[PDB]
RNA sequence: CGCGGCACAUCCACCUUGUGGUGGGUGUGGGUAGGGGAGCGUCCCUCAUUCAGCGAAGCCACCGGGUGACCGGUGGUGGA
RNA sequence: GGGAUGAGCUGUGGGUAGGGGUGAAAGGCCAAUCAAACUCCGUGAUAGCUGGUUCUCCCCGAAAUGCAUUUAGGUGCAGC
RNA sequence: AGGAUAUGUCUCAGCGCUACCCGGCUGAGAGGCAGUCAGAAAGUGUCGUGGUUAGCGGAAGUGGCCUGGGAUGGUCUGCCGUAGACGGUGAGAGCCCGGUACGCGAAAACCCGGCACCUGCCUAGUAUCAAUUCCCGAGUAGCAGCGGGCCCGUGGAAUCCGCUGUGAAUCCGCCGGGACCACCCGGUAAGCCUAAAUACUCCUCGAUGACCGAUAGCGGAUUAGUACCGUGAGGGAAUGGUGAAAAGUACCCCGGGAGGGGAGUGAAAGAGUACCUGAAACCGUGUGCCUACAAUCCGUCAGAGCCUCCUUUUCCUCUCCGGAGGAGGGUGGUGAUGGCGUGCCUUUUGAAGAAUGAGCCUGCGAGUCAGGGACAUGUCGCAAGGUUAACCCGUGUGGGGUA
RNA sequence: GGAGCUGUCAACCGAGCGUGGAUCCGAGGAUUUCCGAAUGGGGAAACCCAGCACGAGUGAUGUCGUGCUACCCGCAUCUGAAUAUAUAGGGUGCGGGAGGGAACGCGGGGAAGUGAAACAUCUCAGUACCCGUAGGAGGAGAAAACAAUUGUGAUUCCGCA
């Protein structure tokens, strides 16, 4: 299970679509017209993993 | 409904798309109203209305555009009230 | 036996020179019980992509196609 | 055709219940079923027995013998 | 337990015969602690950012053009999103509707928690010595007979349970450690109560499905445990779909009606309450060819002649014609005539068999699943190592977990 | 809660109600025929016939309404037969039980088909079924326990062994 886990994440890596962010949005309260915006700008593809904390 | 017996309504789909008309009556179980003068009906002697759908007429706010239904919280005095959304008052 | 098509096995030479293909010889290819190998058609799910009220599915007819289960094209009927 | 004042026939009400009843005795009758009723359950009983078992092509391809058997129309091992 | 060294939750009153020491008991008050509990039981209040039983609000397109009966479709544009769950609306709708994210909401009743009231318990025995005496669950244990149950089917048969008989001991006791004995070790039978971790779903809410989709799924989408069958216990069916809207065909004609024709509604009546689509068996009507001198597993190969529709010629050249016809060729239908030819399945040494099964069509109807099972193989990971089980944490399929 | 409504098959009507808040939804209360454990007595379940007390009605019988009246067990009281002590029994007054429910628990009774290629020991299986009796769970539970020269320390359930 873990190799493949990290052979899959290795092709995203070598690829390029591995992309690194602070946070989602710059406030405390959510915003979907400003995340889409930003996820617009990282990405123009249309299937999008977001990894993020539990706590977020 | 938020549509009710005296309105006057908007026909927003169907073939009578753009028509101006006043309830009739009101079928609250069926989701269905009565708006004068549409989608006419040639019934058999011995030409009325047939109901809509209200999904297909929308309030018209009595000053202009058509409207989406909202509640102002009166009460206030001594109950709830149906208001306009676009410029709110009613 | 002649001429043409197909398949299995093997030998001789190349392309990854047995993962498998390419070229030529040679041998083989009746089959019940039964063993082994490779496929067709139906339905559901996932991923990608592509058609559909300018007409999907289903059904009917005709014209074609493949070594087999079977497939396609056109038209009619139909209505998701 | 037999009996037809009798060991008669018959109505109404009641009793005996399954290895039990009842039987002037035939294994007769006990709801069109009786050498052990019927219904449900065990239960999808079991059957060395009969029947059935659904698309395709390619390669190979038997046995009906020996031994043993509460065995001989079954099975085990060998042979193929 | 009872005896010798040692002393009083705090006070008051009463009693323990009288004056005293030492006390002890009861009652009250003062304190401490506990509480609806296995460890004692009820009830009255009051308060919950507590819960359950109704609910409410809730962002954003009347957008242009095309097709269309209808736009939720296509193509241009605008927007919301803590809401692109799901469903409905005249066809695939986040922005039309019910809703969804999110957030509010309880007279009263019930449940849970808190605080009080209330209820109860605690009124010195601690420590040391003595080691004489008493107590430590009786028709019990033990033993024997006959059984049951334990891996243990009576066996060398321990431990546990029943009936019958016999029948103890109280710690220098008794029971167990797989016959039994000695030593050692462990424990203290014949009195009671005790949460949690475990099992289940008639039922009520909320979700989900590489579940079914009307011969399926519950027997039951339809009057369903109904109709019907049986004296009875019992057994036990079949029956869904017009259309978006009933707009369900006014009126005329034939007819006793039923039914139909014309009009009319509808996008469609090639949707007419016998109604979505509408296969096959089966039954007609019309039409092309063949068939009344022939012996036929009903086909197959050879094959003339007719009929039909396309085409290369010589002609009606009227020809821009179009094709009448002729000659050839080709489709398709039919098949005069000639040869060959013993149905399918099962089961058999051997079946066309006068051995079995099948009237026909449509639908349904038979090697599946479970398990760190066993053996053998293909493939993938790691490798002298490989791997976790239960379980724990996570919205998941992820991470831990060495027994 | 807020404008329509008088449930459905299932329409046709008739007649009405509703912003002075209807229909509808939630909670609490009232009424609740007869049968059924059925319980005054009887009975072919859904019927029949009473007694007592209190009211209603009649000129008076007739008639009507509302309560109570089964049996067993426990407790408290009065009485104490044959018969003396007394007891059995009897009267009174308070409490309780009975019946139903899909599964799950505990205690007791307990098959056969089948497998053993026959069959009786054995298996199936302490299963099916039956009886008693629960609770939201139940049962078990605090060593007259294991272990073995070290030690663990009530029970239950899961995984190994
Ligand atoms: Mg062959
Ligand atoms: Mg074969
Ligand atoms: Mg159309
Ligand atoms: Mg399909
Ligand atoms: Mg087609
Ligand atoms: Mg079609
Ligand atoms: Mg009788
Ligand atoms: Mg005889
Ligand atoms: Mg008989
Ligand atoms: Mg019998
Ligand atoms: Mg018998
Ligand atoms: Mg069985
Ligand atoms: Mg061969
Ligand atoms: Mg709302
Ligand atoms: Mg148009
Ligand atoms: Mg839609
Ligand atoms: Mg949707
Ligand atoms: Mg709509
Ligand atoms: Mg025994
Ligand atoms: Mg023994
Ligand atoms: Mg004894
Ligand atoms: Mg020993
Ligand atoms: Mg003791
Ligand atoms: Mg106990
Ligand atoms: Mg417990
Ligand atoms: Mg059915
Ligand atoms: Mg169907
Ligand atoms: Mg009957
Ligand atoms: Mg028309
Ligand atoms: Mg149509
Ligand atoms: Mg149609
Ligand atoms: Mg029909
Ligand atoms: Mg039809
Ligand atoms: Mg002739
Ligand atoms: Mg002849
Ligand atoms: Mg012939
Ligand atoms: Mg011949
Ligand atoms: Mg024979
Ligand atoms: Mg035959
Ligand atoms: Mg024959
Ligand atoms: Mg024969
Ligand atoms: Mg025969
Ligand atoms: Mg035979
Ligand atoms: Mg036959
Ligand atoms: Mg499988
Ligand atoms: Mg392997
Ligand atoms: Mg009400
Ligand atoms: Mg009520
Ligand atoms: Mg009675
Ligand atoms: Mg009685
Ligand atoms: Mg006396
Ligand atoms: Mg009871
Ligand atoms: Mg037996
Ligand atoms: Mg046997
Ligand atoms: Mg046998
Ligand atoms: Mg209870
Ligand atoms: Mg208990």
């Amino acid at each position: 299970i873990a190799a493949a886990l990290r052979g899959a994440l290795s092709d995203r890596a070598r690829n390029g679509r591995i992309h690194a962010i602070t946070e989602l949005v710059e406030g405390q309260n959510p915003s979907t017209k400003s995340a889409r915006a930003f996820l617009a700008s990282l990405t123009e593809r249309k299937q999008v993993l977001v990894v993020i904390g539990r706590s977020d | 409904m938020k549509v009710h017996k005296g309105d006057t309504v908007l026909v927003i789909s169907g073939k009578d798309k753009g028509a101006k008309g006043k309830v009739l009556q009101a079928y609250p179980d069926r989701n269905r109203v009565l708006v004068e003068g549409v989608n006419r009906i040639k019934k058999h002697t011995a030409t009325q209305e047939a109901p809509i759908h209200v999904s297909n007429v929308m309030v018209v706010d009595s000053d202009g555009k058509p409207t989406r239904i909202g509640y102002r919280v009166d009460e206030e005095t001594g109950k709830r009230v149906r208001i306009s959304k676009r410029n709110g008052k009613d």
